[PDB]
């Protein structure tokens, strides 16, 4: 996995990888790692996929109840402050790594988040085993004062990095934009560099080649 | 890791003649090999013409006399002031000591009186609670170089009547009060002599219809 | 189940003809840092009572906290709380030794050495000890840690059994406190040359000396001790 | 291990279970009775650790007795080893699991079928026309492959229980002191008490 | 002594052209010993089916569990659950054991009745969705089946053709595999019918 | 946890009544602390002088005297004691003595909001030297607390009142700790008019910067003969 | 981390490093270890970094509840809620924090509490893995009464030591100044301070 | 420890040593291992000292109060199940015993439960137990006859318990011999095993491994 | 321990502390740590006492012998010797040794062996478990071509610091100066160290 979280002068960009993995084994080509927190809060998560995937939803969940109940728009220092809290109750036990930005009423928002439950702040950040090689992109091109497109540039390019150079990254490039003007927008399988070629021959079997025991239509209805 | 247990030495004799008991102890206090006290008692009266020890980790032991000093105040209260018989306190002691079978008082404890027919009595118990009336019993550090010679000494055990070959035993006998003395002291001095944590001082407790006694000995200080 | 982390070293003390000396270093340990240095571990309880302390710092400040509140709370409906029924050295042990007990026996101990210092309102000398274990003992002499091992030898050269109790006064005594503070600075690596030490009269109350210092030291041998076997210069 | 046979003929369940009870280096007992009827058509064979396997039996046996009171009615053989299948499900992730292992033989009044249900300590259900616990079932299973037939009678499949039990006395390394067998049929329930010296 | 491996077994899913195929081995062991040579890892909800390895207790339980709650669901909705939404209860279910899991890898396959379109998921143990559309695999032959797969498997596949390909991939899976095998059950599921085949394949 | 139509608490009003009926008792807050004062009812000649004692410490730098059921006064102070203690415990310094009010209040508040709880039959009196100044308070069953220059609770509570009104106006400079021990002895002297069935003791306290070092601590020997003396002197 | 609080002549300086690792990743280059828990009252973070954020956010919601009901709290306060979280929770906490914070009656103040949970008032106290490698040069160099820029400029050369020999240390310098006259944010770049 | 109780032709007969240790320390040579539970009831103690006769001592506390609530001495097979009930309440917190409940009872006629801390209960005619156990059941084995004469059974047991006291380190002192009737236990005595070994050796002729 | 060498314009300085623990006891206050291998070559040892006087009469052995048949060695082949000893013998020795030497043409040079038996030519060396405590200080106040009371000085008030923090180091501190005049034994007592 890479995740990678850049801040422009108007907003914050998420990406990543679409490679999820058991152990040395490719179980899905093309999953999406981007998970929404609320419809301007956006997330990225490494470690325990399942223990990401539910710290996400349950927060998700807590942060429209608490919107409703307060006539307002959710903040990213919510999201923040409630993920912490739950991951630090639990002692490291649900290993949620986690890149979360988003845009709210006071502006643009960059925070990670560890499964013991600490934050940070950053300008750009990324995590999972992509990670180093995706810090050293950001290193070398980050500037103050990106505009939208050079964002979104840098921070696939360091997404790219990890596909290529990290074993447990690879095939695609998911992308989330968000501005403090407009809505937030989900670039699904921005970039699709790893089509795999066509095979060298098919392998569909003549009709018959299995042997069959018995056969028997199964009732669904009642 | 905290270790709760620790271990003060010390030792302590029981002997009971045909209408007293006394109970012995040195008055040396122990922890590897440094001296906590010359003179800590560990021999007590309590009430109803008892006297008990609990030798070995010292916290344990003034835990336990502490509460059977207790349970033989609130026994008074509960049942009209009625005396506490040895057999009594002794079936008692079991139950305190069981109450913590699966933390234990890590000590060896006797008790001392007289029975309902004026007899000596001398009770000893294992750390979680199990006892046995008997004529004597040595406890603690030294136990295991002295009840071979009360075994010898007190109960005349492996010895026979001169010239009937080994046909008849010598008889057992009772012992005078002046008797029994010379044999805690020798006992001690024995002790004293071949145990590092026995020596100081000797307190003997003796118990008669009369009530308890207490007389006090020196011991070698090295 | 836990583990010392900031430590006081040893604290002593012995009782003379008319009451109780007991003296202990300014220092708080961490690990083979000496890293703190203005350090109080004796602890006044009115004013016949003094409470020295060693091992956990922070538990030391805890059981602080417990003996001043524990003397609000005795003053509490008790127009003789100055008087016959102030607080007792051995009220305050007894409750200490209580204390230490029950934590040892909830798995989870208070990481220290006591000893209490004091004189009773009938005017007998007060030493007793109580540690991490819940056990306890006294005797005419008392030392926790380094001071246990080379303390107490000395001090029980000037006391030996109680019969010398009377026997000593307080100029005696507090040399040979003086003193064994400075054989515990010369051997113990976890201790200091700035000490506090107390005296509980019978007569004077309680004195409370700080800032003393190991003084007249003999360091002078040492220049003409050259190599470790065979060297010569 | 102790020996907990279970053999489904075609009218009858047969259950033979090894008689021994062994505490380390002493047989303490050559007639032990490792069964619990559980109702008159539904029989229970039991083994595994020591004091869990009686305590186990009889509550499933008194559960299966107040239902039988409660309705007047007797539950199926499938339905008793669900019960049982679930109570050890529940135990496998208890504060501390029962480590008994089951053969349920009854038979269904209603289909008038005989069954035999093979349950281990962690709630694993199967059911099967012949089944072991423990190591007994690494020389039972491929015999049974070879000779067992589905149409058997019960005084044949006696006799496929008592080649079982011989190639148990000729190659396991532990004396289990020979079988009680027990059969459960339309008649209910009964000991062929003479396996031994016959 | 692995939970997932003290039983053995294996389930595959795969998508075809207005379809699913959803088969799985019969074998029941422990350890070494095979115990069982009819016991089937696939279920149905409805129209909705699962596939369950690992400890078989545990898939005895699951298939109790989700029975159970699709009966509740399909009594104050209705109407039968759809496989979407199945997998999202299957998910939950799971998760809420995080600290005391079943050891399990469930497969849901079934056809939306609505929308007409097929769908295939799976879990690891704690519930975490592995949301591919071309198959999905599980067991202790996984890796095998993974190779199988991805080698014979094509999309748009008719009803007829994606049985041989899914009867293969299994079939070989399971023959490198020493705790898999000893019979096999393959599904075929389209919107208005649904056939079963029992395969014959090797006995060791 | 009953409105009476008229939007008062008929059980708060009927604890009212039995504080009324109570022995009186005073408080007099001066330029650096504060006096308090208490009538004690010689029931009978058996009453060992000097030894039912009225007014209560809590912490070390509070007092607290009450009126009404004297088993209710001495629950409030138990609590009192709890919530000094907790607050201690938390943020090192002793309790301020506003926010020592504030506790006893809501304590006090709670037991006016349920129906199987009656509210206290007390009135008290209390307050001490704070990091910033002398404070005094007096809490009345409801809950309903403020600060005061002087206050009076019980049975002659108006003829104290008037007094206290008096000393107000003409000390608008302040009072001395030293003199306000006297006052208060002459104002429980002149309370005991609407009392006088009985013979009573005396009992005053106070809590002064200088006079204490801001500690609580009862006024005994010398010094409470002395307040004795000058409150005979001004009735003959 | 290498983390410092001095006490000075018109107040007391918090500094500290922007450094934090992973094992030897560093995890962020520009971490903020200076922390607010009210107006006048900050503290410094070492240990655990859950632990420690965890921590500092119940303190600042404490005092926030305290200053409601009693007024601004003092520096000995704000010291004494980070010891009673920090002792009573011993056995699972990873927390070393430095509390320093200026008040109008006691100018300024620092507490040192170390990962047992006791407390010690101190003139300056230093922290971190850093710290090690200043304490002679503290000892040496550390007077009382300082003015602000001499304050700077030994906190400054402190942490430049530190940094220089602790791996776990490195970054820029944040400074946090407190006084009567409000509060200042200090930073110093990598160029400035290791030229000294 | 070494504990015995056979049923024969004439009743019951239990017999036990009476040795106590910790390690190899022989703590004491006058423990009673048999406990009186009531005049048809018997108990025998192996295992911890304190385990055995804290719950033996206890299970005849719950015997009499079953007298009290139903009019009606207590089953020997209720009385063990009231033992080996409260025992597997215990299982894995580290009791160590093993013990039989002996008796008779009209309905159920003489009767020997073993029961032990891992929650075994068995019925039988013969039981051994402790760490003499095999020792015991080798001389018992091979002269056992339900026939035997009263006499000749008390012997047996008796002799059994000296096999065991012989040959086991951790067993010794004496033996304690009853007879169980349906008249209820009767006493056989105590018998000192430095006596009696020398005695039976010469009277016998048997223990020809032995000097002297 | 705390031990250090430091080269100056006439030569070179070594310093140690004098004590040696087993634990928190003091085994010995007045240790001599200034280790001879060569008339103007001498060493500081760190570690384990047993495998430093091990090494060090080892090396003496050797620069013995080489000085029978090949005149007199350099430092350098001292810090050779130690190397090889230390370095082929890593898997049983915890030994970590500063030398110090001078002859004429060279002059005055210092070479340290930690740990791992690497070799390390340096301007000045500290170590022992003391030297961690004064990382900042040394660095911060070293200079080159110091003169002779000037380099006593850095070394007394160095030692000083090392032996207020660190409880294994202590007693006195003794020093041994290495120049073209010869050779200078000092000694430098508690009293006047502490009131640096
Ligand atoms: C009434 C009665 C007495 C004696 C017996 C025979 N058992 C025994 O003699 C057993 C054998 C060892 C054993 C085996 C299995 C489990 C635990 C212990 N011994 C026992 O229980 C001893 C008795 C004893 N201990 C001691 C001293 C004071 C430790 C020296 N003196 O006598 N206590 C223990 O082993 C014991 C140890 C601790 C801790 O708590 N109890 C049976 C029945
Ligand atoms: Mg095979
Ligand atoms: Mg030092």
């Amino acid at each position: 996995t890479t995740i990678v979280g850049v801040k422009f002068n108007n907003g914050v960009v998420i990406a990543a990888d679409t490679r999820s993995t058991q152990g040395p084994i490719v179980a899905d080509k093309n999953c999406a790692k981007l998970h929404r927190i609320s419809p301007k809060i956006w997330c990225a998560g490494a470690g325990t996929a399942a223990d990401t995937e539910a710290v996400t939803q349950l927060i998700g969940s807590n942060i429209e109840l608490h919107s409703l109940y307060t006539s307002r728009e959710p903040r990213v220092v919510s999201a923040l402050q409630m993920l912490k809290q739950h991951l630090f109750k639990y002692q490291g036990h649900i290993g949620a790594y986690l890149i979360v930005a988003g845009v709210d009423p006071t502006g643009s928002h960059l925070f990670s988040i560890h499964a013991h439950g600490s934050t940070d702040v950053g300008y750009y950040l990324s995590l999972g085993s992509g990670s180093l090689a995706a810090m050293a992109v950001l290193e070398s091109h980050w500037k103050q004062d990106l505009t939208k497109e050079e964002a979104i540039k840098l921070a696939s390019d360091a997404i790219q990095a990890g596909i290529w150079n990290d074993l447990g990254s690879g095939s695609n490039v998911d992308v989330c934009v968000m501005e403090i003007g407009k809505d937030a927008e989900y670039l699904r399988n921005y970039l699709t560099p790893n089509v795999r070629e066509e095979k060298q021959k098919s392998y569909k079997f003549p009709r018959g080649t299995t042997a069959v025991l018995k056969e028997s239509i199964v009732n669904i209805c009642d | 890791q905290f270790n709760p247990y620790g271990d003060n030495g010390g030792t302590i004799l029981g002997i009971a003649g045909e209408d007293f008991a006394v109970l012995a102890g040195d008055t040396r206090n122990i922890t590897d090999y440094s001296i906590n006290s010359r003179y800590e008692p560990k021999v007590f009266d309590c009430g109803d013409n008892i006297v008990m020890s609990a030798n070995g980790f010292a916290a344990d032991g003034d835990a336990l006399v502490k509460r059977f000093k207790n349970s033989v105040k609130w026994y008074h209260f509960d049942h009209n002031d009625k005396k506490l018989s040895i057999n009594s306190a002794a079936r008692n002691i079991q139950h305190l000591l069981y109450g913590k079978r699966f933390f234990p008082y890590y000590v060896h404890t006797i008790i001392a009186g007289l029975d309902e027919d004026g007899k000596g009595a001398v009770y000893s118990f294992d750390p979680v609670g199990s006892y046995e009336r008997e004529q004597c019993r040595a406890g603690g550090a030294a136990a295991s170089l002295i009840m071979p010679f009360l075994d010898n000494q007190v109960n005349f055990k492996n010895q026979y009547e001169p010239g009937t070959n080994g046909k008849v035993k010598k008889p057992l006998k009772y012992l005078s009060v002046e008797e029994v003395i010379k044999l805690v002291r020798d006992s001690f001095t024995s002790a004293t002599e071949r145990h590092i944590q026995v020596g100081d001082g000797l307190e003997i407790l003796i118990v008669t219809k009369d009530g308890v006694r207490k007389e006090f000995y020196e011991l070698k200080r090295d | 189940t836990q583990q010392p982390i900031v430590t006081g070293t040893s604290v002593i003390s012995m009782k003379y003809d008319n009451g109780v000396i007991i003296a202990a270093d300014n220092l708080g340990s961490y690990g083979s840092l000496l890293r703190f240095n203005g350090v109080e571990r004796l602890i006044p309880v009115g004013d016949n009572t003094v409470v020295g302390i060693s091992g956990d710092i922070s538990d030391m400040q805890h059981i602080e906290r417990l003996l001043k509140d524990l003397v609000t709370e005795n003053a509490y409906d008790n127009p003789l709380a100055d008087a016959e029924e102030a607080l007792e050295p051995s009220y305050i042990f007894e409750y200490l030794a209580t204390v230490m007990y029950q934590r040892r026996s909830k798995m989870n101990p208070l990481w220290n050495a006591i000893i209490v210092a004091g004189v009773q309102s009938n005017g007998d000398q007060f030493l007793r000890y109580v540690n991490l274990l819940g056990v306890t003992y006294s005797s005419p002499t008392l030392a926790t840690g380094f001071g246990a091992h080379m303390a107490n030898p000395l001090l029980r050269k000037v006391v030996d059994r109680e019969s010398d109790i009377p026997k000593t006064t307080v100029q005696v005594a507090e040399e040979a406190i003086v003193n064994a503070m400075r054989v515990l600075y010369y051997r113990d690596a976890r201790s200091s040359r700035n000490f506090s030490l107390a005296i509980i009269d019978k007569n004077t109350g309680l004195t409370f000396k700080k800032n003393l210092q190991v003084e007249n030291m003999k360091w002078d041998f040492a220049k003409d001790i050259k190599g470790y076997g065979t060297q010569k210069i | 291990m102790d020996i907990i046979l279970g053999i489904r003929v075609q009218d009858s369940v047969i259950l033979a279970s090894s008689k021994a009870v062994t505490r380390g280096i002493s047989v303490l007992k050559d007639s032990d009775d490792k069964t619990r009827q559980l109702s008159p058509h539904t029989l229970m064979s039991f083994a595994g650790e020591a004091g869990d396997t009686v305590q186990f039996a009889e509550y499933i046996q008194a559960n299966i007795q107040l239902y039988s009171i409660r309705e007047d009615y007797e539950l199926s053989p499938q339905a008793v080893s669900s019960f049982v299948r679930q109570e050890l499900a529940k135990s496998i992730r208890s504060r501390r699991p029962y480590q008994v292992n089951v053969l349920i033989g009854g038979y269904d009044k209603k289909k008038n079928k005989p069954e035999l249900y093979q349950i281990d300590y962690l709630g694993t259900k199967v059911e099967l026309p012949y089944g072991a616990h423990g190591y007994s079932g690494f020389y039972t299973f491929s015999l049974l492959d070879h000779h067992y037939r589905p149409d058997m009678t019960t005084e044949e499949g006696l006799d496929l229980l008592k080649l079982c039990v011989q190639e148990l006395e000729k190659r396991m390394p532990m004396d289990f002191k020979g079988v009680i067998v027990k059969i459960v049929d339309k008649d209910g329930i009964r000991q062929v008490d003479d396996f031994q010296a016959q | 002594s692995d939970p997932s491996s003290i039983n053995g077994g294996i389930v595959v899913a795969m998508t075809g052209k207005d379809c699913v195929a959803i088969a799985c081995d019969l074998r029941l062991g422990s350890q070494s010993l095979g115990v069982s040579n009819k016991f089937e890892k696939i279920f149905h909800y409805g129209h909705v089916f699962l596939g369950i390895t690992g400890l078989a207790t545990d898939v005895t339980t699951l298939n109790e569990m989700f029975r159970y709650k699709t009966n509740l669901y399909k009594l104050k909705e209705e109407r039968a659950i759809e496989p979407e939404t199945f997998t999202q209860l299957v998910s939950s279910s799971l998760y809420e054991r995080r600290f005391g899991p079943y050891f399990v890898g469930p497969v849901v396959a079934g056809i939306n009745s609505k929308s007409g379109k097929p769908f295939i998921a799976g879990f690891d143990l704690i519930g975490c969705i592995d949301e591919a559309k071309d198959f999905i695999v599980s067991g202790t032959a996984s890796d095998q089946l993974f190779g199988m797969c991805e080698s014979l498997y094509e999309p748009n596949l008719e009803p007829e053709d994606l049985f041989e390909t899914i009867s293969q991939a299994l079939l070989n899976a399971a023959d490198r595999d020493a705790l898999s095998g000893w019979g096999a059950v393959v599904y075929i599921i389209k919107k208005d019918e649904v056939v079963k085949r029992y395969l014959k394949m090797r006995q060791d | 946890s009953v409105f009476s139509p008229d939007g008062r608490n008929f059980q708060v009003e009927y604890a009212v009544k039995a504080v009324e009926n109570g022995t009186t008792s005073i408080g007099i807050k001066c330029n650096d602390g504060v006096v308090f004062a208490v009538e004690k009812l010689i029931t009978s000649k058996l009453l060992v002088p000097q030894k039912n004692v009225k007014i209560q410490v809590v912490d070390r730098h509070i007092g607290c005297v009450y009126s009404g059921l004297i088993p209710d006064g001495r629950h409030l102070v138990n609590r009192g004691r709890e919530e000094a203690a907790s607050f201690k415990k938390l943020y090192k310094t002793p309790i301020p003595i506003p926010a020592f009010a504030d506790r006893l209040g809501q304590y006090v508040q709670a037991h006016t909001l349920y129906n199987s709880v009656r509210p206290f039959g007390v009135s008290t009196i209390f307050g001490g030297v704070d990091k910033n100044g002398a404070h005094l308070y007096m809490l009345e069953p409801s809950g309903s607390y403020w600060g005061y220059k002087g206050a009076a609770t019980g049975k002659g509570r108006q003829s104290a009142k008037a007094e206290l009104e008096k000393l107000v106006d003409h000390h608008p400079e302040g009072l001395s700790a030293r003199e306000a021990v006297k006052q208060a002895a002459k104002i429980i002297y002149l309370a005991h008019e609407d009392n006088k069935e009985k013979d009573f003791e005396l009992e005053i306290s106070w809590c002064s910067l200088s006079e204490t070092n801001g500690l609580h601590k009862f006024v005994k020997g010398d010094l409470l003969q002395e307040a004795i003396d000058f409150a005979q002197k001004e009735i003959n | 981390t290498s983390i410092m609080a001095v006490t000075f002549k018109d107040g007391v300086i918090l500094g500290a490093d922007s450094r934090t690792t992973t094992g030897a990743y560093i995890a962020n280059r520009v971490t903020d270890k200076l922390t607010r828990v009210h107006d006048k009252i900050w503290c410094c973070r070492s240990g655990s970094a859950a632990d420690t954020q965890a921590i500092a956010d119940i303190v600042q919601y404490h005092l926030e509840l305290y200053t409601s009901q009693y007024g601004t709290p003092s520096t000995e306060t704000a010291a004494s809620v980070f010891k009673e979280l920090c002792y009573e929770n011993k056995d699972n906490l990873t927390a070393g924090i430095i509390v320093a914070g200026y008040d109008d009656k006691n100018k300024g103040e620092v507490y040192t509490i170390p990962l047992g949970g006791s407390v010690h008032k101190l003139p300056y106290a230093i922290a971190g893995s850093g710290s090690t490698f200043i304490y002679g040069y503290c000892d040496k160099n550390f007077r009382e009464n300082m003015s602000k820029e001499e304050t700077v400029d030994f906190i400054k050369h402190s942490l430049s030591q530190a940094i220089k020999w602790d791996g776990s240390s490195g970054g820029v310098i944040r400074m946090v100044v407190l006084t009567a006259a409000g509060v200042e944010r200090l930073i110093f770049y990598p160029d400035e301070y290791e030229q000294l | 420890t070494t504990t015995l109780a056979f049923r024969f032709q004439g009743g019951i007969i239990v017999a036990v040593d009476s040795r106590a240790t910790a390690g190899n320390w022989v703590a004491s040579q006058t423990v009673k291992k048999v406990i009186e539970i009531n005049p048809f009831l018997l108990g025998t103690m192996a295992g911890g000292a304190a385990d055995c006769q804290f719950w033996e001592t206890w299970l005849g506390s719950q015997c009499r109060l079953h007298e009290l609530r139903e009019k009606e001495r207590i089953s020997v097979a209720a009385a063990s199940k009231i033992l080996s009930n409260l025992v597997y309440q215990y299982k894995g917190a580290g009791l160590s015993m093993g013990t039989m409940i002996c008796g008779y009872t009209r309905k159920e006629g003489p009767t020997i439960y073993y029961v032990d801390s891992d929650g075994t209960r068995l019925k039988g005619d013969i039981f051994c137990v402790g760490s003499g156990q095999t020792f015991a059941y080798g001389v018992l084995d091979s002269n056992y006859k339900w026939d035997l004469s009263v006499e000749d059974a008390l012997y047996l047991g008796k002799r059994s318990i000296l096999a065991a006291a012989h040959r086991d380190a951790y067993s010794g002192g004496s033996v304690n011999l009853y007879h169980v009737t349906e008249d209820g236990w009767i006493y056989h005595g105590n018998h000192d095993v430095g006596e009696l070994f020398w005695k039976v050796k010469e009277e016998e002729g048997s223990f020809n491994n032995v000097i002297g």
